[PDB]
């Protein structure tokens, strides 16, 4: 197998959706997408993103059934260290009394943590099960769920809808447009404020829209770069060359220690911004 | 050639005369002061202050203070 | 479709899992923190109470 | 077609290379002041850490747009087809 | 013409790339001094946050014109019709 | 002709792009010193705000000339008639 | 085809070179403040060392996106597929 | 005179754009120190302002001749008469 | 072929030259702070020297990837084969 | 000789442009240190302003040589005579 | 063949020129703190001298590779044999 | 000959222009520390002024070699002889 | 010979330039700290001057190799001999 | 042959890495996990003594 041949199959997602004649069929090429509407689903991505989501709630079902409220057992001690660290991380960020933020923070952090933890397994192993079950050697298939920009966008766009909703709900359409046009720059007279209303609109609308976009693309960028750098080091062995395969051992041994930072930081950034952004939608920041 | 140096404590004088170079331990780093230096006020570390007299050496242990 | 097909599935799933966990999974475990902390606090109070 | 396709590779390298350069220097400046503030007044730390991540939302905002348009040019080139 | 659209891609990469480079470094310097002020005086943080945004709008003022002109050149090229 | 029109797109990218780069870094340096001065004496901030606006005008003076000439080259190109 | 292949080599060089340049300067700025904080408070060293690694993950973000895309363009090519 | 007229557009872009970059950075450095001084003691502001304008005249001196010859290249081009 | 071979020589110069530039400036910034700490606290030098080498490993990380790719291109060549 | 002419416009743009860039940054650094001393010791201003003019002569020396050569190449081009 | 040989001369200029630029700025930053430390601790200068030379080995490491590759291209050009 | 001649004008602009840029920033850095130090020691100004000139000769040493070689290339061009 | 001789003039300008730029900025950074040391502690000046010259040897080391190679490419030519 | 040797290169690297990791990198984590359990037990015993 050539280095380009090894890489070329692994970069495509499994898509099923609406063909021009009806709601049935799988897509085979990138070009085919231009006639197609909004109505399709990535079959590989939905299975993998949901699987670890069920596992997080399953660990809570396993843990809640055996809570001692006293001396912790050997297994639950390790779970308490992880829970104590997450609770400490939330406490070192959130000081309010909102009931939605804490279960959201625990859910988001632990889900991203489990989805990131599986990045250590070989890229070629997981696709083969789906291919054999489908009976198709040409089946496109990507296992890692956080390395799709749609996963990070689904999380940031839905949180942004709550932020914008609470802001419009308590301040009204007239007040919301006032915030978007009479701040941060203001004046005691109308003739000077009218020259500032387009500048204020250009600043507040752009900065408001930049929050969900930067969250989704920053988190996607860091995670995609994480899987892509590990995949490229794996290609040294994948090349079939004697010298490059012999050389890879030294680099791989040095490189393996790095993943704990990605697991810790990427889950933490979504939490840190979510607590702040939902808190600033009920008060005047100007 | 020299500046008028005076080492003092709340109880009595420690030194008084003319010196060429003064080495003292400042709270954010050591100082090497000579005649004509612009005004300087600084908090001193507990340690030895070294004085130079026309090119002999003295050492005194101090529990902290201020150099002006 | 190459990339755009996942935009609708994840939005519904996230909002459901957060509200479901908030009502049927999260509350039963966090109550234990108020309890565990009180087990020690009652022990510390007992020491001051016995001496008094 | 060749000059459009070849110059697009260079346009993609510039869109992302300049963003990589700016954010690495920018976070070196923002991050260096976080470590000094946290050493000078150690009790402020949890407030400082959340304030740094809020400012980090401004530091790369225009940069993520540059990376997003560079990815668009790489896999769905808009210039090719404009004759 | 292929030469004009290929150079337009380079023009767009310069417009967005230099603005990305400048804003990332510019916010590294403003946000580094806001964290220094917040660490020195936590009581001033509410007023300093408002004044950081007065100047945040001034960093982005010209770079926002650059990304606006770049998107115009990518989706409605005004040079191809000049012959 | 194609080469004079294609090189005009690059001229416009340099005029707005270099202005965007200088202005973003310049206000990063001036604004960071406005937050450090506001923390030093909160009672004089109204005076420091107006004093910064008079230097903001000097900082952008050549950058606003640059974007004015760039928009002129974009909509009323003076070079395609020198041929 | 030779122009697309030739310009891809320079696209790779710019995409890795600007990433290396920004990374080396960024860690020089961040690491320099870590050594100063360590010298001010010797007892805070383990807390500051952990905070330095947390900042390093944001500083080194877009640089790895660039290194990944650049290495991808050497063993695979999305531009040559467009003829 | 296709090449001469097209390279003149690039010459003008460098003269105004590279000058605008320098003055925006220069006034960020000079202006920041003027605000620092105004914040140090407000009673000296009338004196410090006159000293800032004296320095501003030295800072802008080569840039004002740069935009002067740039406008001399856009109108009354001197290179198209050297063929 | 000559273009692919000629442009890869410049790609190698960019990879090593920009890496050399960044690493030299990065160690000037890190090293200046290390000597400052050594003059401030001479008894802490054995510990601070180890903290400096921990940062030196991060500072050169992307630079050594760039130097490795450059030597691959200078001796072997992945582009010539692509024709 | 159609290639020499017009290409010398790039030479004069670099001679005046790089000179303007360096002189505007250099006076920002020199001027900032003059105002910093002046705001702390107004008694020294008459002496320090004279010291500033001594440095100004050395700071601009090579910039004025570049400006002179650029004007010479604009009105009495020596390269055209070499065919 | 003239393009391979001619582009090699520029590759050599970039290898040595960017290395000279980086090391001259890098030693200005490193050496400045060595003198600052020596003025504050003149009796610690033999210790500070050994610590400066340890950093000088890391600072100049990639530049020594660049100048070695540059000399190799001038006296035993590897690209001329690839065409 | 026309290409050699045109490129020698650009060589002269780079050779003088990069020197004008470095010398202007170098004296901005050197002269500002001289004005801060003169105000620190009004009694030592006669000595500090002489020490500034000791560095000024090292700072301009390579810049004057560049200006000398550039004046030689414009009035007695050695490349015109194919040597 | 036209291309190789023309690009050698550019290579010589980029070898003396960049090196002149780095050396001028580097002595501005090194010399500023020497004057800071001479104004903090006027009695160590004779020793500080010797320690400054030890660093000046490291600062110009690569710049002198680049200047040596530039003169070698001017009065001799290793490229013209390769055809 | 060379194709089979690629799996050998991965295998030797993984085995020495897993050995080095579990024998020298991992033990401090085992100690940190069990020592916390010990401090919790010692704390609960002290609270129980005071109650009696």
């Amino acid at each position: 197998e050539t280095a380009s041949g090894y890489i070329q199959h692994h970069l495509q997602n499994l898509t099923f959706g609406r063909l021009p004649n009806g709601d049935w069929g799988f897509a085979h090429t990138a070009e085919q997408a231009k006639e197609m509407g909004f109505w399709a689903f990535h079959v590989d991505t939905l299975g993998w993103s949901v699987l670890l989501g069920v596992v997080f709630l399953f660990i809570f079902r396993l843990a809640a059934k055996k809570a001692t409220s006293g001396q912790p057992g050997g297994l639950q001690n390790f779970v308490e260290v992880m829970v104590e660290f997450v609770d400490t991380s939330v406490k070192d960020t959130f000081h309010g009394r909102n009931p939605l933020i804490a279960p959201l923070a625990l859910t988001v952090f632990v889900w991203i943590f489990l989805l990131n933890l599986i990045d250590l397994v070989p890229v070629d192993y997981l696709p083969m099960l789906a291919a054999k079950i489908t009976g198709d050697e040409h089946l496109f298939f990507r296992a890692v769920a956080t390395t799709d920009p749609n996963a990070t966008l689904g999380l940031s766009i839905s949180v942004f809808a709550l932020i914008v909703f609470y802001s419009i709900k308590v301040k009204g359409i007239g007040g919301f447009l006032g915030e978007l046009t009479l701040h941060p720059f203001s004046s005691k007279n109308i003739v000077v404020q009218i020259l500032l209303i387009p500048v204020n609109f250009l600043l507040e609308f752009v900065t408001l829209i930049a929050k969900p976009v930067s969250l989704a693309l920053r988190l996607f960028g860091n995670m995609y770069a994480g899987e892509l750098i590990f995949i490229l080091i794996a290609v040294m062995f994948g090349s079939g060359m004697f010298l490059l395969s012999a050389l890879g051992v030294a680099l791989n041994w040095a490189w393996a220690v790095f993943h704990i930072l990605i697991i810790t930081l990427q889950a933490f950034i979504f939490m840190m911004l979510t607590i702040v952004y939902l808190s600033m939608a009920h008060e005047d920041n100007h | 050639i020299t500046v008028h140096c005076d080492i003092v404590s709340a109880e009595a004088e420690i030194f008084s005369g003319l010196v060429e170079m003064v080495i003292a331990h400042g709270a954010l780093g050591d100082l090497g002061i000579a005649p004509g230096h612009a005004p300087l006020i600084t908090d001193l570390k507990p340690g030895p202050i070294r004085l130079v007299k026309q090119g002999e050496q003295e050492v005194y242990y101090i529990s902290g203070g201020f150099l002006e | 479709m190459n990339i755009n097909a996942t935009l609708i599935g994840q939005s519904v799933a996230f909002f459901i899992f957060v509200l479901f966990c908030m009502k049927f999974v999260w509350p039963p475990v966090i109550a234990a923190l108020q309890e565990r902390q009180k087990k020690i606090a009652d022990g510390l109070d007992a020491a001051n109470r016995a001496a008094r | 077609m060749e000059t459009v396709v070849g110059l697009t590779a260079i346009a993609v390298a510039l869109l992302i290379g300049l963003g990589a350069l700016g954010t690495a220097i920018g976070f070196g400046l923002l991050g260096g002041k976080f470590l000094e503030g946290a050493a000078r007044q150690p009790e402020m730390v949890p407030m400082l850490q959340v304030k740094m991540f809020i400012v980090a939302g401004l530091l790369d905002a225009v940069t993520m747009i540059g990376v997003g348009i560079a990815l668009f040019f790489t896999f769905a080139n808009p210039f090719v087809g404009q004759i």
